[PDB]
């Protein structure tokens, strides 16, 4: 759980 | 969300949709595991309502998206109208949902966790960019 | 207006609940956590969201969209259902089904 | 509260009824229900 395939991208 | 950021399509697996029969989205959700998402009591969500995971472009036609019916409502009974305090239900799908790339789920914390003010968090969501 | 097609994300800092009473008086239970006031605030279709932070490499489920500014002030923090002391309802919920 | 009572969706602040501030981030296809003073409930649509 919480770790995400597609990592996300924030700024 | 308000000066919200367009986000990474399927990097937020436990995101969900939550729409009436009507067809409009009126809330969010998060997938704690496969048959169980965890969203706001004042949601009032119901049996006719569905959950829509693995989307990131609701007005797209092509996606493959996993509309999973629900089974049953949880409303934290301890929930008050007047106070909105324990804002909290639990929804038990009828769909399992089957997990991969872009439909995951969140971890849940402990009841002891502390998360100090200051620290730097996420939100996401389908709501308005502007009031 | 009409809620947005594509999902949206947005970076906040968490707030204590004392500094919350600062706009929200005593409406701030301990079963609630703030959030923003920086900026971003959550409006009209994110409830039931979620609110997550890191612990040791995964996004834990801090907070659920709860309520807020009328107009989705980004001055003013929004308010979130505090998920550990909820957790334990959680628990037993899932137990029980 | 002041020299009258608040409905509903009413707050009394200053010793007079006024709509709350407070709004639950649900959306709400017709908008949020009115309360008899013409005030919206903070967390019910209509």
């Amino acid at each position: 759980c919480g770790v995400p395939a597609i990592q996300p991208v924030l700024s | 969300i308000v000066n919200g950021e367009e986000a990474v399509p399927g990097s937020w697996p436990w995101q969900v949709s939550l729409q009436d029969k009507t067809g409009f989205h009126f809330c969010g959700g998060s997938l704690i595991n496969e048959n169980w998402v965890v969203t706001a009591a004042h949601c009032g969500v119901t049996t006719s309502d569905v959950v829509v995971a693995g989307e990131f472009d609701q007005g797209s036609s092509s996606e493959k998206i996993q509309k999973l019916k629900i089974a049953k409502v949880f409303k934290n009974s301890k929930y008050n109208s007047l106070t909105i305090n324990n804002d909290i239900t639990l929804l038990k799908l009828s769909t399992a949902a089957s997990f991969s790339q872009t439909v995951s789920a969140v971890c849940l914390p402990s009841a002891s966790d502390d998360f100090a003010a200051g620290t730097t968090c996420v939100t996401t969501g389908w709501g308005l960019t502007r009031y | 207006a009409n809620t947005p097609d594509r999902l949206q994300q947005a970076s906040l800092p968490l707030l204590s609940n004392t500094n919350c009473k600062k706009y929200w008086g005593t409406k701030i239970k301990d079963a609630m956590i703030c959030a923003g006031a920086s900026g971003v605030s959550s409006c009209m279709g994110d409830s039931g969201g979620p609110l997550v932070c890191k612990k040791n490499g995964a996004w834990t489920l801090v907070g659920i969209v709860s309520w807020g500014s009328s107009t989705c002030s980004t001055s003013t923090p929004g308010v979130y259902a505090r998920v550990t002391a909820l957790v334990n309802w959680v628990q037993q919920t899932l137990a029980a089904n | 509260c002041g020299e009258k009572t608040c409905s509903p969706a009413q707050v009394c602040l200053n010793n007079e009824c006024a709509c709350t501030a407070i709004r639950c981030m649900i959306f709400c296809p017709n908008g949020f229900k009115v309360d008899e003073n013409g005030c919206e409930y903070p967390c019910t649509c209509a």
